[PDB]
């Protein structure tokens, strides 16, 4: 019993042919896919450069995570178009490449709906980490699942559960001659996802 | 040693810092604390004002929770200050109203949850409900002679698992919305004495908090 | 070496273990993105964009450090339990194949560096296996595979 | 540890904020999705009509299984896209809807690979099940895995692993004004599936 | 009562028909039984022919279970029979080729796997692959003075689970050979005496078999 | 955490390295296993060939591992490759020959160690011994009607510890050698017929190999 389901007066027993077989032999190494093994991957998100001629508090990179995250690129879109509702968590990589002569500092934020109104200079009371070229590339942020209804509607969703935000936390200066940029990735996984609501009706 | 650390890293953002040798600065001397919610926002705050200039009118505000909506329509001074703070909200709230000048005024207010059917938000008209659809939401009719003032808690009836006050265009339009709350006024007859009314919001025992957000730029707050 | 211990052989099946050795500075830093595709080789794999390979299993490295070495398992994926050597047959033929894939090599973040320092830093590609099996010995001269 | 795998210097612990809540009161009550609800649910493959105007040993319908069941329309299309390879069984369903004052009969018999030469009338050798006017309008076919690889391929597939015949086993006969056809249809599952080999390249 | 059933029913099916009163027939006089197929199949059977027309020439043919190919490019008789009973095969088989007619002739017959580069099947023409090559693969050089016959297993070796017998197109192409036997003559100097060569192939005692098809249509059994 | 290293540090290049998730690769189904050196070279490979243009001439060819030495006279194929990769070798060895074309042909080979006096390596010429030289170091006396193949182990008898394939100059002229094996044909009356040889080298079960070298660059391996 699982959805599809026949009701008859007539029916019988099937007739099989052997049986499932165990490989003495494995073709394939790798663990046998399923979901745990390809929705809650890690996914890439926005790729953008960060330059000296950005001032304080100029926004990098302002990312809604849900809404890239639905892609035709990104295999996770299959399970995600068949149905629709779901809740989850979300987990972000920000990795960026600084070289030792340069320095300043970015701030990356997770804020619910929208940041709206607040002060930016609050934006250390959202989880947030600190890029500094002093100690460290790479921040994790990992998130529940924050909300004003039951779950997430992909179709035509009511608004961006959360939209992720960059603000430069020090302006970037550099000597003379030494490379003016950097890159700057973002990395983004479900976590303990849940699914329900399966439709024909996204094809 | 506790003066020095790396805030980069969150692990040793919980350290307890020192710098110079203390004393434990005893007791507070009061014995109730100021910073619990429910104490600070158990004192009533200011709403919203509106006066009646005919007879038979009827008066509708919702109490709506957003942001966007900058007084004389929407939250002012506290409470629009309060309800940014924090992300989400649920429970019921407790509401008080005042009235004021003339006298031997009937009046009739209503609850009625979001979404159904009701008179269009803060607009003066007469009443295009039925005199049967009002009883049936529940009401409570008050006379301004003997008392003047009436304290009333809101339920909490929503389709929604929580209202939030931070959101934009499509959402705010729909989610922020807590309710909406009528007084119908009868028997005003004589145009004069001039009746006028004030609301006063309150927040309960059983309501909620959820997942603080950053405070208002002081350009967001505003007054009447 | 592992090329001509397989290249006198007909068939074979295991785990490739790539070792990629970085020679930078201490003061360059950017990162690289290995991304393995199962497949067949003849298949078209220019046409990826970078978006698309994070798909596929990868291992984002990171340039600077006291470690410069990455080793970089390819898990054995196959239809067929056993590839073959297909170089000294002559031409292509669908269903027949040496490789078990391709692996990619991107430029996950640009190369920063100083003035006083070279803008470029070289890699080597090692490589060596592990849990390997053979059989069905052969004669053959494998020539170099060029681009 | 799933795929994607990070190796840093300069790594550093991730910010969580609460963490996971169950739920007192669901939103939806039914079943969390995953792959055993989706990949195994039944699905529609081949529509025809049985007429009177077939004569004995004519093929009603000829059906490639997996080459049908992959398709944009089923929501099995969101696993098998992004999987090179894969190795699984198959369910069948074939009902009819015969008005008793009809008589006849089908065969639906399963062969791996092609058919090619062999007799007609040995069918019943092969997994099979008879639908007759008589009886019963049902049948159900359950077969293992067969096939000259260790697992199947969609981009390019050797050659069809299980392509399912329909011959009509005894001419259909009505009398004067009964309703001349019937519906046919015919339904298929993976089962026990099993997935490997992740890759972008199918976009 | 074991007279009457429903066939379209495959749980009756596996019952056990009576019909009239019967009696127990006894045993089979003979021990062996001619119904194994390890027996039937273990006597050898035939598989093809081919002469030489001049000295120094090789001759290749391979092993193709395949149902498209017709004789005398093929399996004919019983073989082209048996291996379209079933589905799939694996494991060794055994080898005996005879030699008639002309004497003094040295030969070496190699054994070459699937796919790997080789003379091009049923063709007889000098040999195009190096000396060096040959050997490496494993041959047996024989003297048809001496014996004139030799009986030799043909390993299992293939990149595939097992071979099938029935294919159609870009499949049947691929899975469904074997391996390539070739025989190259040296030392036949005179072009008469007419030396000539055959071919019988026996199954072993490893070999398997799985998923029982169904049985040729008389079109297509064949004979050379 | 294995799928970092540093290879400039050998103490850790023992690690077992992981990268992503797998599982054990079960069995491999065949029993005996091609990688071990004793049966990979357990299989004959091929060495030399030479053909007799007239009666009661001797042949005489050394066997050199030396790399130095380009074929038709040297290591051809398989040998060239397999006594190259390591660095000495020591213990005997399994010869095969095989005699092709005429017939009713005496033969007497013999084995000359390293340094003794014996005729020209690679020259065909009439023999220098003294008869009863030859007898005195053993031989095998073979007619060619009965067998017209040999399977001979040559001994191990040099005043070196091993021997090396990979040597320049003055030591590859003299460590580099095996030995000498010999044959001389008698009755070979009739010039026609064309009697020729091959020679088959095999690696035993008592044979050694030391210190694994680096493999040959393609530019060096041939073919006759």
């Amino acid at each position: 019993a699982s959805y599809f389901t026949s009701v008859d007066q007539s029916s019988v027993h099937t007739a099989e042919v052997g049986s499932h077989q165990i490989e003495p032999l494995k073709t394939s190494v790798d663990k046998p896919g399923s979901k745990k093994t390809q929705g809650e991957k890690f996914f890439l998100i926005h790729s953008a450069r960060w330059l000296t001629t950005h001032a304080l508090f100029h926004e990098v990179a302002k990312l809604d995570v849900v809404k890239l995250l639905y892609n035709e690129q990104f295999a996770v879109q299959g399970l995600l178009r068949y149905h629709t509702y779901a809740r989850f968590g979300i987990e972000i990589q920000v990795q960026i490449n600084p070289t030792p002569f340069q320095q300043g500092g970015l701030i990356c934020a997770m804020v619910p709906g929208d940041q709206s109104y607040g002060s930016i200079a609050s934006l250390t009371v959202y989880p947030h980490g600190l890029l500094n070229c002093n100690i460290n590339n790479v921040v994790r942020i990992k998130v529940p699942f924050i909300y004003t209804r039951g779950a997430y509607h992909f179709k035509d969703p009511q608004y961006p559960v959360w939209e992720l935000t960059i603000r430069v936390w020090s302006e970037l200066n550099i000597g003379t001659g030494t490379s003016a940029y950097t890159s700057l990735n973002v990395l983004a996984r479900f976590t303990d996802l849940e699914l329900h609501g399966l439709t024909p009706l996204s094809t | 040693v506790g003066a020095i650390t790396t805030i980069e890293d969150p692990v040793l953002a919980k350290k307890v810092p020192e710098t110079f040798p203390e004393l434990k600065p005893g007791e507070s001397r009061h014995t109730s604390d100021h910073m619990s919610i429910y104490k600070f926002m158990g004192r009533s705050h200011f709403l919203c004002t509106f006066t009646f200039n005919s007879n038979n009118k009827e008066y509708t505000f919702p109490i709506t929770l957003s942001s966007t909506s900058n007084p004389p329509h929407g939250l002012p001074s506290t409470l629009r200050w309060f309800f940014n703070l924090f992300q989400l909200y649920r429970g019921p709230l407790d509401l008080t109203i005042i009235i004021t000048g003339a006298t031997d005024v009937d009046g009739m207010a209503w609850f009625t949850p979001v979404g159904l059917a009701v008179d269009t938000p803060w607009v003066e008209k007469e009443s295009a409900l039925q005199i049967d659809y009002k009883t049936a939401l529940g009401a409570v009719r008050f006379n301004t002679r003997r008392t003047g003032n009436i304290q009333i808690r809101l339920p909490w009836y929503s389709y929604l698992y929580a209202v939030s006050g931070a959101l934009d265009g499509l959402g705010d339009k729909t989610d922020s919305t807590f309710g909406l709350v009528s007084i119908q006024i009868a028997n005003y007859n004589h145009s004069d004495e001039y009746l006028s009314f004030s609301c006063y919001l309150s927040v309960t025992e059983q309501s909620e908090f959820y997942f603080p957000r950053a405070p208002l730029n002081s350009n967001a707050m505003l007054s009447t | 070496a592992l090329a001509s211990i397989c290249q006198m052989f007909c068939f074979w099946r295991g785990d490739l273990v790539f070792d990629f050795q970085v020679f930078p500075t201490k003061y360059h830093s950017g990162r690289l993105l290995f991304c393995f595709v199962p497949g067949n080789e003849l298949i078209d794999v220019t046409g990826i964009t970078l978006k698309q390979a994070t798909t596929a299993p990868c291992a984002v490295m990171d340039i600077a450090g006291v470690q410069s070495t990455l080793r970089f398992r390819v898990p054995w994926i196959s239809d067929t339990p056993y590839r073959v050597n297909r170089y000294t047959k002559e031409a292509h033929q669908k269903g027949e194949y040496t490789a078990i894939g391709k692996l990619i090599v991107y430029c996950y973040n640009r190369l920063t560096s100083p003035s006083n320092v070279a803008h470029h830093v070289r890699v080597n590609v090692y490589l060596s296996a592990i849990n390997l099996e053979c059989f069905a010995p052969l004669y053959h001269a494998m020539d170099v595979t060029t681009q």
